[PDB]
Protein backbone atom coordinates (compact mmCIF):
# COMPACT_ATOMS: atom_id res chain seq x y z
CA UNK A 1 0.00 0.00 0.00
CA UNK A 2 3.30 2.25 1.09
CA UNK A 3 4.77 1.21 -2.63
CA UNK A 4 1.49 2.60 -4.44
CA UNK A 5 -0.32 5.67 -3.51
CA UNK A 6 -3.45 3.54 -2.27
CA UNK A 7 -3.68 4.89 1.47
CA UNK A 8 -7.01 4.84 2.16
CA UNK A 9 -6.27 1.32 3.28
CA UNK A 10 -3.86 2.49 5.42
CA UNK A 11 -5.55 3.72 7.65
CA UNK A 12 -8.17 1.53 7.12
CA UNK A 13 -5.31 -1.11 8.44
CA UNK A 14 -4.05 1.08 11.17
CA UNK A 15 -7.56 0.72 13.16
CA UNK A 16 -7.25 -3.43 12.80
CA UNK A 17 -3.61 -4.58 14.11
CA UNK A 18 -3.21 -8.17 14.51
CA UNK A 19 -1.10 -8.46 17.14
CA UNK A 20 -1.92 -5.75 19.62
CA UNK A 21 -2.24 -1.50 19.45
CA UNK A 22 1.01 -1.29 17.89
CA UNK A 23 0.86 2.69 18.18
CA UNK A 24 4.73 2.90 19.15
CA UNK A 25 4.82 2.32 14.83
CA UNK A 26 1.77 4.02 13.73
CA UNK A 27 3.22 6.71 15.30
CA UNK A 28 6.36 6.26 13.14
CA UNK A 29 4.21 5.77 10.01
CA UNK A 30 2.78 9.48 10.59
CA UNK A 31 6.39 10.79 9.87
CA UNK A 32 6.12 8.72 7.08
CA UNK A 33 2.73 9.74 5.50
CA UNK A 34 1.94 13.35 6.27
CA UNK A 35 5.14 14.37 4.68
CA UNK A 36 4.80 12.32 1.70
CA UNK A 37 1.43 13.31 1.10
CA UNK A 38 2.41 17.10 1.25
CA UNK A 39 5.05 16.56 -1.20
CA UNK A 40 2.96 15.02 -3.59
CA UNK A 41 0.36 17.89 -3.67
CA UNK A 42 3.37 20.39 -4.02
CA UNK A 43 3.28 19.82 -7.98
CA UNK A 44 1.87 22.63 -10.33
CA UNK A 45 -1.95 21.93 -9.41
CA UNK A 46 -4.08 24.89 -8.12
CA UNK A 47 -6.04 26.53 -5.20
CA UNK A 48 -6.90 23.56 -3.10
CA UNK A 49 -9.56 25.18 -0.14
CA UNK A 50 -9.05 24.48 3.36
CA UNK A 51 -12.06 22.13 3.17
CA UNK A 52 -10.80 18.90 1.34
CA UNK A 53 -7.37 18.47 2.78
CA UNK A 54 -8.73 19.45 6.30
CA UNK A 55 -11.44 16.54 6.43
CA UNK A 56 -9.97 13.66 4.23
CA UNK A 57 -7.21 11.90 6.52
CA UNK A 58 -8.76 11.38 10.01
CA UNK A 59 -9.30 14.88 11.46
CA UNK A 60 -12.63 17.33 11.34
CA UNK A 61 -11.80 20.60 11.78
CA UNK A 62 -8.08 20.60 13.97
CA UNK A 63 -5.06 23.52 13.90
CA UNK A 64 -2.59 21.11 12.77
CA UNK A 65 -2.73 22.03 9.10
CA UNK A 66 -2.06 25.54 10.65
CA UNK A 67 1.01 24.50 11.61
CA UNK A 68 1.62 22.01 8.56
CA UNK A 69 0.84 24.73 6.19
CA UNK A 70 3.41 27.35 8.25
CA UNK A 71 6.32 24.71 8.34
CA UNK A 72 5.45 24.09 4.25
CA UNK A 73 4.51 26.74 1.88
CA UNK A 74 0.80 27.04 0.82
CA UNK A 75 0.94 31.15 1.03
CA UNK A 76 -1.99 32.27 3.12
CA UNK A 77 -4.28 34.42 0.34
CA UNK A 78 -8.14 34.62 0.08
CA UNK A 79 -8.65 31.20 1.22
CA UNK A 80 -6.50 30.70 -1.86
CA UNK A 81 -4.01 28.18 -1.39
CA UNK A 82 -1.13 27.95 -4.48
CA UNK A 83 1.47 24.93 -5.60
CA UNK A 84 4.10 26.42 -8.64
CA UNK A 85 6.02 24.53 -10.24
CA UNK A 86 8.27 25.48 -13.05
CA UNK A 87 11.13 23.70 -13.43
CA UNK A 88 11.89 25.72 -16.95
CA UNK A 89 14.41 27.78 -16.28
CA UNK A 90 16.88 25.46 -15.46
CA UNK A 91 16.52 23.24 -18.30
CA UNK A 92 17.01 24.46 -21.76
CA UNK A 93 20.77 25.28 -21.69
CA UNK A 94 23.83 23.67 -23.44
CA UNK A 95 26.82 25.07 -21.80
CA UNK A 96 27.21 23.07 -19.07
CA UNK A 97 26.33 20.23 -21.44
CA UNK A 98 29.30 21.89 -23.46
CA UNK A 99 31.86 20.64 -20.83
CA UNK A 100 30.09 16.94 -20.56
CA UNK A 101 29.70 16.84 -24.23
CA UNK A 102 33.38 17.77 -24.56
CA UNK A 103 34.92 14.87 -22.18
CA UNK A 104 32.72 12.58 -24.21
CA UNK A 105 33.58 12.51 -28.28
CA UNK A 106 37.30 13.20 -26.69
CA UNK A 107 36.91 9.52 -25.36
CA UNK A 108 35.57 8.27 -28.46
CA UNK A 109 38.54 10.30 -30.26
CA UNK A 110 40.82 9.10 -27.65
CA UNK A 111 39.67 5.37 -27.72
CA UNK A 112 39.34 5.18 -31.66
CA UNK A 113 42.94 6.44 -32.69
CA UNK A 114 45.51 5.49 -29.24
CA UNK A 115 46.59 1.50 -28.97
CA UNK A 116 45.03 0.05 -25.78
CA UNK B 1 21.96 51.31 -23.14
CA UNK B 2 20.15 47.90 -22.97
CA UNK B 3 22.16 44.97 -22.70
CA UNK B 4 22.37 42.61 -25.48
CA UNK B 5 20.61 40.00 -23.92
CA UNK B 6 16.62 41.74 -23.73
CA UNK B 7 17.12 44.07 -26.73
CA UNK B 8 12.86 43.87 -26.89
CA UNK B 9 12.28 47.76 -26.92
CA UNK B 10 8.37 47.71 -27.19
CA UNK B 11 6.65 50.11 -29.04
CA UNK B 12 5.24 52.10 -26.01
CA UNK B 13 8.89 52.12 -24.42
CA UNK B 14 10.28 53.52 -27.62
CA UNK B 15 7.43 56.31 -28.29
CA UNK B 16 7.15 57.36 -24.88
CA UNK B 17 11.47 58.39 -24.81
CA UNK B 18 11.24 60.10 -28.03
CA UNK B 19 7.88 61.52 -28.08
CA UNK B 20 5.57 60.18 -30.75
CA UNK B 21 2.78 58.28 -30.73
CA UNK B 22 2.19 54.79 -30.93
CA UNK B 23 0.63 55.03 -34.20
CA UNK B 24 4.18 56.73 -35.85
CA UNK B 25 6.63 54.89 -34.43
CA UNK B 26 6.71 52.79 -37.47
CA UNK B 27 7.54 55.10 -39.77
CA UNK B 28 10.76 55.79 -37.02
CA UNK B 29 12.08 52.73 -36.91
CA UNK B 30 12.30 52.16 -40.94
CA UNK B 31 14.11 55.63 -41.04
CA UNK B 32 16.57 54.45 -38.77
CA UNK B 33 17.40 51.22 -40.49
CA UNK B 34 16.78 52.73 -44.21
CA UNK B 35 19.56 55.35 -44.11
CA UNK B 36 21.99 52.22 -42.18
CA UNK B 37 22.45 53.58 -38.52
CA UNK B 38 20.71 50.38 -36.75
CA UNK B 39 19.88 46.86 -37.81
CA UNK B 40 16.89 44.83 -36.79
CA UNK B 41 12.94 43.53 -37.42
CA UNK B 42 9.56 44.84 -36.79
CA UNK B 43 7.06 42.86 -34.83
CA UNK B 44 3.76 44.72 -34.73
CA UNK B 45 1.61 42.07 -33.29
CA UNK B 46 2.83 42.27 -30.08
CA UNK B 47 4.74 46.14 -30.86
CA UNK B 48 8.40 45.00 -30.53
CA UNK B 49 11.37 46.04 -32.45
CA UNK B 50 14.38 44.19 -32.32
CA UNK B 51 17.90 45.79 -32.64
CA UNK B 52 20.67 43.63 -32.99
CA UNK B 53 23.52 46.11 -34.64
CA UNK B 54 23.80 49.73 -33.03
CA UNK B 55 26.46 51.92 -34.48
CA UNK B 56 29.57 52.10 -32.48
CA UNK B 57 30.24 55.33 -30.44
CA UNK B 58 32.95 56.76 -28.22
CA UNK B 59 33.51 55.99 -24.48
CA UNK B 60 35.77 57.91 -23.20
CA UNK B 61 37.40 56.42 -20.48
CA UNK B 62 35.12 54.42 -18.13
CA UNK B 63 33.37 52.36 -20.64
CA UNK B 64 36.08 51.45 -21.68
CA UNK B 65 37.15 50.03 -18.31
CA UNK B 66 34.45 47.64 -18.58
CA UNK B 67 35.18 46.36 -21.80
CA UNK B 68 38.43 44.86 -19.97
CA UNK B 69 36.23 43.22 -17.44
CA UNK B 70 34.34 41.44 -20.57
CA UNK B 71 37.84 40.59 -21.83
CA UNK B 72 39.07 39.22 -18.69
CA UNK B 73 35.90 37.27 -18.25
CA UNK B 74 36.31 36.00 -21.22
CA UNK B 75 39.89 35.30 -21.52
CA UNK B 76 39.63 33.26 -18.44
CA UNK B 77 36.47 31.23 -19.88
CA UNK B 78 38.84 30.53 -22.74
CA UNK B 79 41.50 29.61 -20.81
CA UNK B 80 39.96 26.68 -19.04
CA UNK B 81 38.62 24.99 -22.11
CA UNK B 82 42.15 25.03 -23.93
CA UNK B 83 43.48 22.48 -20.27
CA UNK B 84 40.12 20.89 -20.40
CA UNK B 85 40.86 19.24 -23.84
CA UNK B 86 44.94 19.79 -23.07
CA UNK B 87 44.15 17.39 -19.91
CA UNK B 88 41.60 14.59 -21.37
CA UNK B 89 43.23 14.51 -24.39
CA UNK B 90 47.10 13.74 -23.18
CA UNK B 91 47.08 10.41 -25.78
CA UNK B 92 46.55 12.65 -29.05
CA UNK B 93 48.55 15.15 -29.26
CA UNK B 94 52.25 15.72 -29.82
CA UNK C 1 44.84 44.63 -53.60
CA UNK C 2 46.37 41.44 -52.81
CA UNK C 3 43.70 38.83 -50.98
CA UNK C 4 47.18 36.68 -49.38
CA UNK C 5 50.75 36.29 -49.73
CA UNK C 6 52.49 32.63 -50.06
CA UNK C 7 55.96 32.66 -48.70
CA UNK C 8 58.24 29.87 -50.01
CA UNK C 9 60.66 28.06 -47.59
CA UNK C 10 64.22 29.16 -49.53
CA UNK C 11 62.71 32.51 -48.86
CA UNK C 12 62.51 31.97 -45.36
CA UNK C 13 65.47 29.75 -44.95
CA UNK C 14 67.29 32.91 -47.12
CA UNK C 15 66.06 35.70 -44.03
CA UNK C 16 67.53 33.54 -40.67
CA UNK C 17 71.35 32.84 -42.59
CA UNK C 18 71.14 35.95 -43.79
CA UNK C 19 70.83 37.29 -39.76
CA UNK C 20 73.59 35.17 -38.88
CA UNK C 21 75.83 35.73 -41.64
CA UNK C 22 75.71 39.81 -40.65
CA UNK C 23 74.78 39.48 -36.87
CA UNK C 24 78.20 38.89 -35.13
CA UNK C 25 77.38 41.83 -33.44
CA UNK C 26 74.65 40.27 -31.31
CA UNK C 27 72.60 42.68 -28.94
CA UNK C 28 69.90 44.25 -32.10
CA UNK C 29 69.45 45.04 -35.09
CA UNK C 30 67.36 44.79 -38.08
CA UNK C 31 68.25 42.84 -41.83
CA UNK C 32 66.57 44.70 -44.40
CA UNK C 33 66.64 42.90 -48.28
CA UNK C 34 64.52 43.02 -51.34
CA UNK C 35 62.41 40.13 -52.31
CA UNK C 36 61.50 38.46 -55.52
CA UNK C 37 58.92 36.74 -56.74
CA UNK C 38 55.51 36.23 -58.99
CA UNK C 39 51.59 36.02 -58.67
CA UNK C 40 48.98 35.00 -59.98
CA UNK C 41 45.34 35.80 -59.91
CA UNK C 42 45.69 38.33 -57.21
CA UNK C 43 47.71 36.05 -55.59
CA UNK C 44 51.41 36.72 -54.57
CA UNK C 45 54.13 34.29 -54.38
CA UNK C 46 57.50 34.96 -53.14
CA UNK C 47 60.57 32.76 -54.09
CA UNK C 48 63.99 34.32 -54.00
CA UNK C 49 65.05 37.05 -51.75
CA UNK C 50 68.61 38.51 -51.53
CA UNK C 51 70.83 40.58 -49.41
CA UNK C 52 70.06 44.71 -49.95
CA UNK C 53 72.97 46.74 -47.21
CA UNK C 54 71.36 48.49 -44.98
CA UNK C 55 72.43 50.45 -41.62
CA UNK C 56 70.19 52.90 -39.64
CA UNK C 57 71.47 54.24 -36.16
CA UNK C 58 68.98 53.72 -33.09
CA UNK C 59 68.15 57.11 -32.21
CA UNK C 60 66.48 59.93 -34.48
CA UNK C 61 65.33 57.08 -36.53
CA UNK C 62 64.69 58.92 -39.91
CA UNK C 63 68.20 58.01 -41.03
CA UNK C 64 69.14 54.97 -43.56
CA UNK C 65 70.66 53.97 -46.28
CA UNK C 66 69.54 51.26 -48.90
CA UNK C 67 72.07 50.71 -51.97
CA UNK C 68 69.76 51.26 -54.98
CA UNK C 69 72.82 50.45 -57.47
CA UNK C 70 73.41 47.21 -55.27
CA UNK C 71 69.66 46.46 -55.88
CA UNK C 72 69.50 47.58 -59.69
CA UNK C 73 72.81 45.79 -60.45
CA UNK C 74 72.19 42.09 -58.53
CA UNK C 75 68.70 42.32 -59.97
CA UNK C 76 70.94 42.22 -63.22
CA UNK C 77 72.24 38.96 -61.93
CA UNK C 78 68.97 37.19 -61.03
CA UNK C 79 66.96 38.70 -63.87
CA UNK C 80 69.57 36.41 -66.43
CA UNK C 81 69.47 33.54 -64.10
CA UNK C 82 65.40 33.40 -63.61
CA UNK C 83 63.59 35.70 -65.70
CA UNK C 84 60.42 35.07 -64.40
CA UNK C 85 60.92 36.30 -61.23
CA UNK C 86 60.78 39.95 -60.64
CA UNK C 87 60.72 42.19 -58.03
CA UNK C 88 57.44 42.07 -55.51
CA UNK C 89 58.70 43.51 -51.93
CA UNK C 90 60.92 43.63 -49.50
CA UNK C 91 62.00 41.75 -46.04
CA UNK C 92 63.25 42.44 -42.72
CA UNK C 93 63.23 40.76 -39.43
CA UNK C 94 62.48 44.11 -37.74
CA UNK C 95 59.83 41.90 -35.01
CA UNK C 96 57.87 45.36 -34.01
CA UNK C 97 57.96 47.12 -37.48
CA UNK C 98 60.04 50.01 -36.84
CA UNK C 99 58.62 53.35 -37.24
CA UNK C 100 61.26 54.14 -39.96
CA UNK C 101 59.83 51.24 -42.33
CA UNK C 102 57.26 53.56 -44.12
CA UNK C 103 59.23 55.86 -46.16
CA UNK C 104 61.62 53.02 -47.05
CA UNK C 105 58.37 51.67 -49.16
CA UNK C 106 58.37 54.18 -51.35
CA UNK C 107 62.22 53.89 -52.18
CA UNK C 108 61.35 50.18 -53.43
CA UNK C 109 58.18 51.65 -54.39
CA UNK C 110 59.91 52.37 -57.93
CA UNK C 111 61.23 48.92 -59.08
CA UNK C 112 57.66 47.69 -57.58
CA UNK C 113 54.62 49.95 -57.70
CA UNK C 114 52.52 47.59 -55.36
CA UNK C 115 55.10 46.23 -53.16
CA UNK C 116 54.36 43.97 -49.85
CA UNK C 117 56.68 43.52 -47.03
CA UNK C 118 57.13 40.41 -45.30
CA UNK C 119 58.21 40.67 -41.72
CA UNK C 120 60.29 37.52 -40.90
CA UNK C 121 61.34 37.21 -37.43
CA UNK C 122 64.49 35.09 -37.02
CA UNK C 123 64.52 34.21 -33.35
CA UNK C 124 60.88 32.83 -33.20
CA UNK C 125 59.72 31.25 -29.92
CA UNK C 126 56.19 31.17 -30.25
CA UNK C 127 53.35 29.39 -31.64
CA UNK C 128 52.01 31.68 -34.51
CA UNK C 129 53.27 32.11 -38.15
CA UNK C 130 56.72 33.87 -38.61
CA UNK C 131 55.02 35.96 -41.60
CA UNK C 132 53.49 38.59 -41.53
CA UNK C 133 53.02 40.60 -44.71
CA UNK C 134 51.71 44.08 -45.21
CA UNK C 135 50.84 46.11 -47.91
CA UNK C 136 50.81 50.15 -48.66
CA UNK C 137 47.44 51.64 -48.13
CA UNK C 138 46.78 55.70 -48.53
CA UNK C 139 44.32 58.11 -47.01
CA UNK C 140 44.79 61.14 -45.45
CA UNK C 141 42.50 62.48 -42.50
CA UNK C 142 41.98 65.09 -39.39
CA UNK C 143 42.62 62.68 -36.56
CA UNK C 144 46.36 61.04 -36.56
CA UNK C 145 48.38 63.28 -38.79
CA UNK C 146 48.23 66.38 -41.81
CA UNK C 147 50.29 63.15 -43.21
CA UNK C 148 48.88 59.98 -43.33
CA UNK C 149 49.70 56.72 -44.63
CA UNK C 150 49.79 53.56 -42.91
CA UNK C 151 50.31 49.83 -43.80
CA UNK C 152 47.40 47.37 -44.29
CA UNK C 153 47.79 43.59 -43.36
CA UNK C 154 47.31 40.47 -46.05
CA UNK C 155 46.94 36.96 -45.01
CA UNK C 156 49.77 35.20 -45.36
CA UNK C 157 51.22 31.24 -45.63
CA UNK C 158 54.04 29.13 -46.10
CA UNK C 159 53.53 27.43 -49.51
CA UNK C 160 55.63 24.91 -50.93
CA UNK C 161 57.23 23.70 -54.53
CA UNK C 162 57.22 20.29 -56.21
CA UNK C 163 61.07 20.82 -55.72
CA UNK C 164 61.62 22.65 -52.16
CA UNK C 165 58.83 20.61 -50.90
CA UNK C 166 60.90 16.94 -51.50
CA UNK C 167 64.30 18.97 -49.60
CA UNK C 168 62.19 20.87 -46.79
CA UNK C 169 60.65 16.75 -45.67
CA UNK C 170 63.92 15.49 -46.33
CA UNK C 171 65.31 18.54 -43.77
CA UNK C 172 63.58 17.79 -41.11
CA UNK C 173 62.98 14.02 -40.71
CA UNK C 174 61.93 15.21 -37.13
CA UNK C 175 58.66 14.34 -36.18
CA UNK C 176 55.51 13.88 -38.53
CA UNK C 177 51.73 14.03 -37.69
CA UNK C 178 51.60 10.42 -39.31
CA UNK C 179 48.68 9.03 -39.26
CA UNK C 180 46.99 12.04 -40.22
CA UNK C 181 43.04 11.87 -38.80
CA UNK C 182 41.63 12.80 -35.54
CA UNK C 183 44.55 13.10 -33.62
CA UNK C 184 46.00 15.75 -35.96
CA UNK C 185 42.63 17.44 -36.34
CA UNK C 186 42.16 17.34 -32.38
CA UNK C 187 45.92 18.70 -32.31
CA UNK C 188 46.32 20.89 -35.65
CA UNK C 189 43.29 23.13 -35.41
CA UNK C 190 41.60 22.56 -31.67
CA UNK C 191 43.81 23.09 -29.02
CA UNK C 192 46.28 25.17 -31.63
CA UNK C 193 43.44 27.03 -32.14
CA UNK C 194 42.89 28.11 -28.35
CA UNK C 195 46.10 28.70 -27.83
CA UNK C 196 46.03 31.20 -30.77
CA UNK C 197 42.78 32.98 -29.54
CA UNK C 198 43.85 33.35 -25.83
CA UNK C 199 46.85 34.91 -27.20
CA UNK C 200 44.80 37.62 -29.15
CA UNK C 201 42.42 38.04 -26.44
CA UNK C 202 45.40 38.33 -24.10
CA UNK C 203 46.97 41.22 -26.81
CA UNK C 204 43.77 43.31 -26.60
CA UNK C 205 44.14 42.71 -22.91
CA UNK C 206 47.21 44.42 -22.76
CA UNK C 207 46.40 47.32 -24.95
CA UNK C 208 43.43 48.35 -22.87
CA UNK C 209 46.00 48.98 -20.20
CA UNK C 210 45.55 52.30 -21.55
CA UNK C 211 42.26 52.74 -19.13
CA UNK C 212 44.44 53.34 -16.06
CA UNK C 213 47.76 54.42 -17.37
CA UNK C 214 47.42 56.36 -20.82
CA UNK C 215 49.80 55.26 -23.78
CA UNK C 216 47.75 56.96 -26.70
CA UNK C 217 44.57 59.20 -26.06
CA UNK C 218 41.63 56.77 -26.87
CA UNK C 219 42.64 55.39 -30.62
CA UNK C 220 38.55 55.77 -31.39
CA UNK C 221 38.80 53.26 -34.06
CA UNK C 222 39.99 50.43 -32.12
CA UNK C 223 37.62 50.96 -29.66
CA UNK C 224 35.08 50.92 -32.37
CA UNK C 225 35.93 47.20 -34.12
CA UNK C 226 35.73 46.11 -29.90
CA UNK C 227 32.32 47.22 -29.81
CA UNK C 228 31.21 45.60 -32.97
CA UNK C 229 33.29 42.33 -31.62
CA UNK C 230 31.08 42.20 -28.56
CA UNK C 231 28.08 42.74 -30.47
CA UNK C 232 28.80 39.79 -32.80
CA UNK C 233 29.54 37.49 -30.23
CA UNK C 234 26.86 34.30 -30.76
CA UNK C 235 23.59 34.92 -28.88
CA UNK C 236 22.88 33.45 -25.61
CA UNK C 237 22.58 29.66 -25.66
CA UNK C 238 18.94 29.52 -24.36
CA UNK C 239 16.57 29.95 -26.95
CA UNK C 240 15.36 27.69 -29.98
CA UNK C 241 19.36 27.37 -30.97
CA UNK C 242 19.55 25.06 -27.89
CA UNK C 243 16.92 22.73 -29.64
CA UNK C 244 18.57 23.83 -33.04
CA UNK C 245 22.00 22.69 -31.97
CA UNK C 246 20.85 18.92 -30.53
CA UNK C 247 18.43 18.55 -33.62
CA UNK C 248 22.35 18.30 -35.48
CA UNK C 249 25.25 17.29 -32.87
CA UNK C 250 22.66 14.25 -32.21
CA UNK C 251 21.86 13.72 -36.00
CA UNK C 252 25.67 13.33 -36.47
CA UNK C 253 26.13 10.91 -33.53
CA UNK C 254 23.61 8.62 -35.54
CA UNK C 255 26.37 8.14 -38.78
CA UNK C 256 28.79 7.92 -35.81
CA UNK C 257 26.37 4.89 -34.27
CA UNK C 258 26.49 3.41 -37.66
CA UNK C 259 30.08 3.28 -38.85
CA UNK C 260 31.03 2.04 -35.42
CA UNK C 261 28.42 -0.78 -36.38
CA UNK C 262 30.32 -1.51 -39.72
CA UNK C 263 33.48 -0.78 -37.83
CA UNK C 264 32.57 -3.57 -34.99
CA UNK C 265 31.25 -6.37 -38.12
CA UNK C 266 34.78 -5.94 -39.96
CA UNK C 267 36.03 -6.32 -36.89
CA UNK C 268 34.69 -9.18 -35.91
CA UNK C 269 34.84 -10.63 -39.64
CA UNK C 270 38.53 -10.10 -39.60
CA UNK C 271 39.15 -12.04 -36.30
CA UNK C 272 37.28 -14.74 -37.48
CA UNK C 273 39.18 -15.31 -40.83
CA UNK C 274 42.18 -15.09 -38.92
CA UNK C 275 41.08 -17.59 -36.37
CA UNK C 276 39.60 -20.24 -38.52
CA UNK C 277 43.50 -19.86 -40.26
CA UNK C 278 45.69 -20.74 -37.17
CA UNK C 279 43.18 -23.34 -36.29
CA UNK C 280 42.92 -25.10 -39.73
CA UNK C 281 47.04 -24.78 -39.35
CA UNK C 282 47.20 -26.72 -35.90
CA UNK C 283 44.66 -29.02 -36.75
CA UNK C 284 46.33 -30.05 -39.70
CA UNK C 285 49.60 -30.26 -37.62
CA UNK C 286 48.01 -32.11 -34.89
Amino acid sequence: YLMEGSYNKVFLAKGNIPAESYTFFIDILLDTIRDEIAGCIEKAYEKILFTEATRILFFNTPKKMTDYAKKRGWVLGPNNYYSFASQQQKPEDTTIPSTELAKQVIEYARQLEMIV
Amino acid sequence: TRPANHRQLTFEEIAKSAKITVNEVELLVMKALSVGLVKGSIDEVDKRVHMTWVQPRVLDLQQIKGMKDRLEFWCTDVKSMEMLVEHQAHDILT
Amino acid sequence: AVQKVVVHPLVLLSVVDHFNRIGKVGNQKRVVGVLLGSWQKKVLDVSNSFAVPFDEDDKDDSVWFLDHDYLENMYGMFKKVNARERIVGWYHTGPKLHKNDIAINELMKRYCPNSVLVIIDVKPKDLGLPTEAYISVEEVHDDGTPTSKTFEHVTSEIGAEEAEEVGVEHLLRDIKDTTVGTLSQRITNQVHGLKGLNSKLLDIRSYLEKVATGKLPINHQIIYQLQDVFNLLPDVSLQEFVKAFYLKTNDQMVVVYLASLIRSVVALHNLINNKIANRDAEKKEG
